[PDB]
RNA sequence: GCUCAACGGAUAAAAGGUACUCCGGGGAUAACAGGCUGAUACCGCCCAAGAGUUCAUAUCGACGGCGGUGUUUGGCACCUCGAUGUCGGCUCAUCACAUCCUGGGGCUGAAGUAGGUCCCAAGGGUAUGGCUGUUCGCCAUUUAAAGUGGUACGCGAGCUG
RNA sequence: UCCUCCUAAAGAGUAACGGAGGAGCACGAAGGUUGGCUAAUCCUGGUCGGACAUCAGGAGGUUAGUGCAAUGGCAUAAGCC
RNA sequence: AGCCAGGAUGUUGGCUUAGAAGCAGCCAUCAUUUAAAGAAAGCGUAAUAGCUCACUGGUCGAGUCGGCCUGCGCGGAAGA
RNA sequence: CCGACUUACCAACCCGAUGCAAACUGCGAAUACCGGAGAAUGUUAUCACGGGAGACACACGGCGGGUGCUAACGUCCGUC
């Protein structure tokens, strides 16, 4: 014909973005209830005044001052709070 | 079978055969012996046969590259030489097919002064561009 | 025609070739033909240069083929639109740096070794040029 | 004569001259290797 | 039994071995034994030239800096990617 | 209690034709032409396995590679939808040269006749009919030859339809 | 409409009729807690029995497992009783 | 460079092939007199023959040859 | 009754040497982003609330890419 019709894609799906990833950084200072990180699975793991929601969420359980650290015989990353 | 034509050099013999005590008839074995010969043949991937025959040429000395040459290009494959006083003599199995004309294409290469007497030799394979041209 | 046997997938993206290589010394062989420029080698070139680069030597001492096609190239058909997906794998090629060493030759001496890079390098788009190997 | 981009010595006694600002290749043995670039 | 005169370099980093390249001189290192690794500019072509040998990468060659004597050997040897170019060399003592 | 899944869900409840058409709009968006591009196409060149009795390069040329032109089939949607009339024919042309004839030349597997293939050359010249709306194409018979392409696939305020 | 990965350029987010896959559930235990336990694969030997069933030892160390896609995670197991 | 002269004896090396005589193609590529000479680089022959080259002695009497890198040029390069 | 060898065959796992990856990572920047402190500069340049909007057709160029032919004054994003 004068215009050759084309075909379809099959991959045109995709799911919407769920904004994880470290909410506050090292040296923030937040107040208790605070998210810190979130997370798939435990990449950073509760240390210290840092408790650990149902989907792996670290949120402060104290006041204070944010601390990374790697600990353990694994090598792991815990989040822990200086209370300050 | 392959392209209509007389079979020849083919051998053979009969071994196993069957037949009905009422129905045996020798129409039916005639037949039967042709089907066998059928996928015989296929199976056996026959090849057809030119007649390649002998050709003696005599010519001038002079001109005796000439000739081979022209022999050469005729997929004529030559088989003896012969230096006679007067001119070479030359032999090849020149495919009867390929030489045609060859008597006025053999003077101007020896200035009119050759000539060739030729003898059927034997049926030889065909090259595979010549059979397929006959097939087709 | 290199080709890998399977593949995780089936498409690629364009990608960029930048950067200069990795594998630029001659490490299997004693002589090797090295890319000066950067492009795309196809499955086809590097077989069409393999074949003259193999065929030059009389078939004789060892010939490598250190460059691999692992990156599939999609064409959109004739007269097709733009749009409606991606085109369907074409062929496959593999990206060349300046520096890296396309093929190695060894067991034969080194003026037929050159000989034979020059005419498979007549088959390649990209500059080349005859290295030999070096102790580090 | 040859006319083309790649000229050059088909046996010893071809020779390259350049003229008039053409390159050229000149036989004494036998023209079929007369040829000029172009 | 190869001499080669070097000497140390004033500059060091990403310009300054590139500069230095373009000048024909390219940059080398001696390090080994207990002395703090010297950093050395030498000329290319003399140096290219002298490895065409292959005794050069075995045996015992000699490197003057600043008029003074330092045994070393060709432990390495950095090339260009596509031209007959050396980038850099690594030189061990003793 | 909703495949209200057209999943922020028009109504509880709904398919088509229009060449008989009509209105408001858009070059925001297609068909012709122009434009950009050049995959494809065409032309040229690079390397030579081989064909050419022998002989790669007289003539061809596999597997591959690099360009040119804008010239086919395309890609895009930049211009025109308060209109740029769209094939073929007729009349009248004009340019480019990648030359069909005529002119000059090199090589030939150029004995002569007649060719083949490149290089130079655009001054002039370069069919009539049968059949189809045809351009083409096939066919008949000529000719030194019945060139290829651009010009809005030249030319409807010049004709035809 | 929703979920997972890539595109997505090391915070978040990020388009195309871009590249790939899934969901419209299941489970009163497959949930809570306490206690206990640790694979895949291969080698060697062993009735049917063999490449591959159950058994003993060894190597190996998660190359397994997760009710269902993918990613991240999991031995203090989130895996098994 | 060029010019003069030689470029010779096993030998037509063997195999193959209608022929393969240095020179279609295979294996070998050795000996000899040498100042030198190849079981031959190329032209030629149907095979020979023949013609050069490698190499050597003389003549001349001062520089010459071939690659590598690199700057700027040259051809490849035809449109209304 | 359980055996012991062997050859120019195929040969997995493993070892050594090589490359390749958007949907590979035992490594890993420059930048960007978040926060704390300090100076200088900046007509508050910041936030909040309220009155009024317009706008939701973008274009090219650089850089990072998908798609296309690393074709298009093509198309789709990021950033200036
Ligand atoms: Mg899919
Ligand atoms: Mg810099
Ligand atoms: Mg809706
Ligand atoms: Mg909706
Ligand atoms: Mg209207
Ligand atoms: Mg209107
Ligand atoms: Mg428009
Ligand atoms: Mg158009
Ligand atoms: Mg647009
Ligand atoms: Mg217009
Ligand atoms: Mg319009
Ligand atoms: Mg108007
Ligand atoms: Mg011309
Ligand atoms: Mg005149
Ligand atoms: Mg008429
Ligand atoms: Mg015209
Ligand atoms: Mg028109
Ligand atoms: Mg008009
Ligand atoms: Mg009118
Ligand atoms: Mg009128
Ligand atoms: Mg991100
Ligand atoms: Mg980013
Ligand atoms: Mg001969
Ligand atoms: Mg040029
Ligand atoms: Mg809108
Ligand atoms: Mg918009
Ligand atoms: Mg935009
Ligand atoms: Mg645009
Ligand atoms: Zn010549």
């Amino acid at each position: 014909a004068h215009k050759k019709a084309g075909g379809s894609t099959r991959n045109g799906r995709d799911s919407e973005a769920k904004r994880l990833g470290v909410k506050r950084f090292g040296g923030e200072s937040v107040l208790a209830g605070s998210i810190i990180v979130r997370q798939r699975g435990t990449k950073f793991h509760a240390g210290a005044n840092v408790g650990c929601g149902r989907d792996h969420t670290l949120f402060a359980k104290a006041d204070g001052k944010v601390k990374f650290e790697v600990k353990g015989p694994k090598n792991r990353k815990f989040i822990s709070i200086e209370a300050e | 079978p392959l392209a209509g034509y007389p079979v020849v050099d083919m051998g053979i013999r009969l071994h196993f055969g069957s037949y009905h005590d009422v129905d045996s008839s020798e129409l039916a074995f005639k037949l039967a012996a042709s089907i066998a010969f059928k996928e015989g043949f296929k199976k056996a991937k026959p090849v057809l046969l030119e007649p390649i025959m002998k050709v003696e040429v005599e010519t001038p000395e002079e001109n005796t590259g000439d000739v081979i040459g022209d022999l050469s290009r005729r997929r004529g494959m030559l088989k003896g030489q012969e230096s006679e006083v007067t001119g070479v003599k030359i032999h090849a199995e020149v495919p009867l097919s390929e030489m045609f004309g060859y008597a006025t294409q053999l003077r101007s290469l020896t200035k009119g002064r050759a000539s060739y007497t030729m003898e059927f030799l034997k049926y030889d394979e065909a090259p595979s561009n010549v059979a397929q041209a006959v097939i087709e | 025609m290199l080709q890998p046997k399977r593949t995780k997938f089936r498409k690629m993206h364009k990608g960029r070739n930048r950067g200069l290589a990795q594998g630029t010394d001659v490490s299997f062989g004693s002589f090797g033909l090295k890319a000066v420029g950067r492009g795309r080698l196809t499955a086809r070139q590097i077989e069409a240069a393999r074949r003259a680069m193999t065929r030059a030597v009389k078939r004789q001492g060892k010939i490598w083929i250190r460059v691999f096609p692992d990156k599939p190239i999609t064409e959109k058909p004739l007269a097709v639109r733009m749009g409606k997906g991606k085109g369907n794998v074409e062929y496959w090629v593999a990206l060349i740096q300046p520096g890296k060493v396309l093929y190695e030759m060894d067991g034969v001496p080194e003026e037929l070794a050159r000989e034979a890079f020059k005419l498979a390098a007549a088959k390649l788009p990209i500059k080349t040029t005859f290295v030999t190997k070096t102790v580090m | 004569m040859k006319v083309r981009a790649s000229v050059k010595k088909l046996c010893r006694n071809c020779k390259i001259v350049k003229r008039d600002g053409v390159i050229r290749v000149i036989c004494s043995a036998e023209p079929k290797h007369k040829q000029r670039q172009g | 039994m190869f001499t080669i005169n070097a000497e140390v370099r004033k500059e060091q980093g990403k310009g300054a071995s590139r500069r230095l390249r373009a000048a024909n001189k390219f940059p080398a290192i001696i390090y080994g034994g207990k002395e703090a690794p010297l950093a050395i500019e030498l000329d290319h072509d003399k140096v290219m030239n002298m490895q065409a040998k292959a005794e050069f990468y075995s045996e015992v060659l000699t490197i003057v800096v600043d008029g003074k004597e330092i045994k070393v050997k060709a432990q390495d040897v950095q090339r260009h990617p596509y031209k007959p170019k050396l980038q850099h060399i690594d030189f061990v003592r003793a």
